[PDB]
């Protein structure tokens, strides 16, 4: 699955997200 | 690992929970009930 983690967009528009239980080599700054 | 089936892990770790109780019991042993 993917997960969007926001602060609310009453406060910022950046935005982090995590691929669940994948290893973040094979996904297609903070890695 | 299946067909659209996952498991979530657990937020609070194993080393969490027992340093939760190991928190509890030096408490206890060392200030009876006035720490709660
Ligand atoms: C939400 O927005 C209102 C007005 O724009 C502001 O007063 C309030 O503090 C905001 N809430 C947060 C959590 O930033
Ligand atoms: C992802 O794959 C690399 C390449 O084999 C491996 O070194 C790495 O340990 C893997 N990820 C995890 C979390 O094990």
């Amino acid at each position: 699955g993917v997960s969007v983690i926001t602060p609310g967009t009453n406060t910022s528009n950046q935005v982090a997200v995590l691929y669940q239980d994948v290893n973040c080599t094979e996904v297609p700054s903070n890695v | 690992k299946f067909n659209g089936l996952t498991v979530l892990p657990p937020l609070l770790t194993d080393e969490m929970i027992a340093q939760y109780t190991s928190a509890l019991l030096a408490g206890t042993i060392t200030s009876g009930w006035t720490f709660g």
